[PDB]
């Protein structure tokens, strides 16, 4: 019988936010703005007044695919993928706040049906983007509580 | 540390006011004890003579000013001579010499038999003639000896008859150059170039040495050619002993508005080892063509390219590069071009492969492959999506059947949210058409019944929902609980008349449990009738930062997932019940340290499918340690990968522990270690030991790498082939600087690289 609504209610200061990125048509950007749409956040362009409204700038993403393990013949057993995403919260008059997130997954490799393993891989990537966006949203209250007087 | 500061200790700091411009028109202040003769003609100062002019600070024992006519037009030939004990100093370089001369109009200064030392930056030496000509731009040195490392030990020095240091062009040209490692010379050249700047190199040529077990003594001397400030080429003669010949490696980086890209082309004319191993033909040439490209035109156009082609399937096994390794089982040849806007995106691509095997390369290829997505996020309370695909599949072997697939998939979604949780109802349709050909030949061999005109229509009903609860903890910490459930239903369709082109089994991550797909691609779709239940408990601190998290999932089946061709080799015959289980976890503890875990278990295998766990002590930038572990049961390999379980090397599955050590012993030497060890066959699969010597002006690194490469046939069942590799690399640096270290660079180089798992 404990109190509900947690992870800090998405800051009413940032109930309406502007999304900035180098590539707004990229997978990361679209996953982010969709994840924002999911949490009931209003997205407005930077063509208005923009005085009290903060913004979310996407620095850049980077996916790393290395060999996690191998068999007894030296060939790859499974690949481990690491999606690194850099971002920054810009509040008018409150400087900036960097947000670095990383997504970790892995999957077995099958040369014979590489094509299949390609498609699968792509799918994984997609999911890894989505989860990344989630990991970006959950780290917002830290930026909110970062706003202290000193 | 900040070694740069340590190297700036011997280097002067220079105080004094910085004057903007040139000290040519500026007046000349002369302060001494002694001063005889005609001031504008023949002036003679003596006794601690101090002469200042803007940035020109000169101090001597005796200074003489001797002039010429300079009549008519216009200026005076202001010619300043200097007899003895000349100590010159400015904002750039300190000069010390016996006899000196200087013209202050053109700012041309000469010093005979003197020593010099740069200010603000490293660089000293001794020359018979030190000159600053061309308005203090060109620094000429006749009979000069130059070195960067100032005191302690005469570790290296370059001597030359005619050296020239250009400041604007930023370059150190040397005529009759002789390089010395102290007092012992090695190389002599009619002419050399040592760059001071950055962009646009064309630097002389820096080589590197290696010693592998397969190639023997390796010696690379890579040429570098910079064409334009956007694209350049990099040739590389790579002498190999056991191979007996020079391998030419042609690199080519480019950057245009259509995007960036890289083009590699390695080539070896004759190989003795490959000729002896394969004497079926006289042709023994081995090459590698690589081409990558990434471009985003006007934010809407996307041009990507990943092409990798080799000559022989045993290329990467022998030769190692930044483009492939012995772990690679095939080569990827994909070209992608797409228009992605916002609510709509159409990407067409061609996918081809190159399986690295002597006789089992029956891999398919899409030619082409068209994908189309069209979204509509607001239809009242609904949001709709439209997916479409047209893919023509062919095969390298003409025995395998060809196909033409037209897939259509509309997805109607309905999101609902209030506060404490949310529920999303998704209704999807999966229509598919197949036009297959060349079936009669494959209709034999095995039990197959593929027809030319095939169709498949499968509806899909999904209901997702998750809640959020809060429990307060101690000293500001806040715990939360996230229960999630998702039901899925798809009717059964007999797909025995449909071939497999892009379908394989997947891995069940905690998030993967909520995936509405059993196979990859759109060939084999399972008859869904399941309910997925999972719990996600998270632990935050007072700073609203996620420090801990744990998830556990369970999939319940009402009926078994059938496709119409389920030839999966399971251990038991369990059809219904909670078959699939998962569990992930993540720990952060403090600013350093950490933990990660992921476990996948299946009841049909009667054993855990996968199990990975990685712990890591990471500081912040460098010097860190990692310990990992991965496990994949033999049953998992037997079920997921048929025919592989028949072999002895893929039978036991996976059970390896990974080690990565990187902690500096001395504040100069960089110690690097790594150790990947298998527990099933109790044999070390991989191990690396590397060291480095970072002085201040140069650096030599020695790397050792023992790794598993190939499988040895015959014998008493067979064993793993081991290969050792030594590597001697030398980098000068310290000039343009921003180098040295290696930090973790040496870690990522093995067949099993070190990844940052926090
Ligand atoms: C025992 C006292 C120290 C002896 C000399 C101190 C007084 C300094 O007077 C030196 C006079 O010479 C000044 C030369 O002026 C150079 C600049 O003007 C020449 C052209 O503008
Ligand atoms: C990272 C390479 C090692 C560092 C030394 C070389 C300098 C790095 O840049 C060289 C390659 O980058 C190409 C420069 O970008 C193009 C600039 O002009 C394009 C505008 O039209």
């Amino acid at each position: 019988g404990w109190h509900l609504r947690s992870t800090t209610k998405v800051p009413t200061t940032m109930k309406t936010m502007i999304l900035q990125s180098s590539d707004p048509n990229g997978p990361l950007s679209r996953a982010v703005r969709n994840q924002l749409r999911l949490n009931g956040v209003d997205l407005i362009d930077a063509s208005t007044l923009r005085k009290d409204v903060p913004s979310l700038r996407l620095d850049g993403s980077s996916i790393q695919k290395d060999t996690a393990s191998v068999f007894q013949d030296g060939r790859t057993a499974e690949y481990q993928m690491v999606m690194t995403v850099h971002a920054s919260v810009l509040i008018p008059g409150h400087d900036i706040y960097p947000i670095t997130t990383k997504v970790y997954r892995s999957f077995f490799d099958n040369p014979q049906a590489a094509l299949a393993k390609d498609a699968e891989q792509d799918m994984i990537i997609q999911e890894m983007y989505d989860k990344a966006a989630e990991q970006l949203i959950r780290k917002l209250p830290s930026v909110q509580v970062a706003d202290v007087e000193a | 540390a900040d070694l740069a500061t340590q190297c700036m200790l011997g280097v002067p700091s220079y105080d004094r006011p910085l004057v903007e411009g040139r000290p040519g028109d500026l007046p000349v202040t002369i302060n001494a004890d002694h001063a005889k003769g005609n001031y504008p003609d023949n002036a003679v100062f003596t006794g601690n003579v101090d002469i200042n002019q803007g940035n020109s600070r000169l101090r001597a024992d005796e200074v003489q000013l001797h002039q010429q006519q300079a009549a008519g037009q216009a200026q005076p030939v202001r010619t300043v001579d200097a007899l003895g004990n000349v100590h010159y100093d400015d904002n750039q370089v300190i000069l010390k010499g016996p006899k000196a001369w200087s013209n202050l109009n053109t700012k041309d200064t000469n010093v005979w038999q003197g020593d010099y030392q740069m200010v603000g930056r490293q660089g000293r030496g001794t020359a018979d003639l030190m000159k600053q000509r061309g308005e203090n731009r060109y620094t000429i040195l006749e009979n000069g000896s130059f070195t960067s490392c100032l005191p302690g030990s005469d570790t290296w020095s370059v001597v030359g008859s005619e050296v020239i240091h250009d400041r604007e062009e930023q370059v150190a040209e040397i005529w009759n150059a002789r390089f010395k490692l102290g007092s012992v010379p090695i190389f002599y050249s009619p002419y050399l170039q040592l760059p001071v700047g950055d962009k646009r190199r064309s630097g002389f040529l820096i080589p590197n040495a290696k010693y592998s077990t397969k190639n023997g003594v390796e010696f690379s001397l890579p040429y570098y050619w910079n064409i334009a400030p956007n694209f350049d080429a990099t040739i590389t003669p790579h002498y190999m002993n056991k191979r007996g010949g020079v391998m030419w490696e042609n690199e080519f980086r480019y950057l245009t508005q259509l995007g960036s890209g890289l083009t590699e082309f390695d080539y070896l004319p004759s190989d003795k080892v490959y000729e002896d191993d394969h004497s079926s033909d006289s042709n023994s040439r081995r090459w590698l063509f690589y081409w990558n490209h990434s471009g985003v035109i006007d934010q809407v156009w996307r041009l990507n390219a990943d092409y990798t082609k080799v000559s022989d399937p045993d290329y990467f096994n022998d030769f190692s590069s930044k483009y492939g390794s012995s772990t690679d089982g095939y080569a990827t040849q994909k070209f992608s071009a797409g228009y992605v806007n916002q609510n709509f995106d159409a990407t067409v691509s061609t996918k081809q492969f190159q399986v690295f095997d002597r006789e089992s390369s029956n891999s398919y290829s899409a030619e082409p492959q068209l994908d189309v997505n069209y979204y509509q996020n607001d239809v009242g309370p609904f949001d709709t999506h439209l997916y479409g695909q047209v893919a023509h599949f062919v095969n390298s072997n003409n025995n395998m059947p060809e196909a033409t697939r037209v897939h259509f998939e509309p997805t109607i979604n309905l999101p609902l949210s209030n506060g404490w949780g949310s529920l999303n109802t998704e209704a999807k349709l999966l229509a598919t058409h197949y036009q297959q050909s060349n079936l009669d030949k494959y209709n034999a061999a095995n039990g197959t019944d593929y027809k030319e005109s095939v169709s498949r229509v499968m509806p899909q009903f999904k209901v997702d929902g998750k809640m959020v609860f809060e429990r307060d903890l101690q000293e500001g910490f806040t715990q939360t609980l996230e229960p999630r459930v998702q039901y899925l239903y798809v009717p059964y369709r007999d797909q025995s008349e449909i071939g497999n082109y892009d379908s394989t089994l997947l891995q069940s991550d905690y998030t993967g449990l909520f995936r509405d797909r059993t196979y990859s691609g759109l060939d084999r779709i399972a008859s869904a009738n399941q309910v997925t239940t999972g719990l996600t408990s998270r632990v935050y601190d007072a700073a609203a930062v996620e420090r801990f998290n744990i998830s556990v999932g369970q999939i319940y089946y009402f009926t078994e997932s059938r496709t119409g061709d389920d030839n999966i080799n399971w251990e038991n015959n369990d059809t219904t019940g909670s078959l699939v289980w998962a569990g992930d976890t993540y720990w952060r503890i403090a600013d350093e340290w950490g933990l990660r875990g992921g476990i996948q278990y299946d009841t049909r295998l009667d054993n855990v499918a996968t199990g990975n766990g990685t712990i890591e002590y990471r500081r912040d930038e460098n010097r860190l340690v990692q310990l990992n572990y991965r496990y994949a049961s033999p049953e998992y390999i037997q079920a997921t990968l048929p025919s592989y379980s028949t072999a002895a090397q893929y039978k036991q599955g996976i059970s390896q522990v990974g080690m990565t050590a990187s902690w500096p012993i001395v504040d100069r030497w960089s110690v690097v270690g790594a150790y990947y060890y298998d527990t099933n066959t109790r044999k070390a699969a991989n191990q690396m030991l590397g060291v480095q010597y970072n002085s201040c002006c140069y650096a030599i690194r020695l790397g050792y790498e023992r790794k598993v490469n190939g499988w040895n046939s015959n014998d008493n069942g067979g064993e793993s082939k081991y290969d050792n590799t030594f590597g001697i690399n030398i980098e000068l640096r310290g000039l343009s600087s921003n180098y040295g270290l290696g930090t973790q660079q040496m870690l990522r180089s093995n067949i099993l690289p070190y990844q940052s798992s926090l």
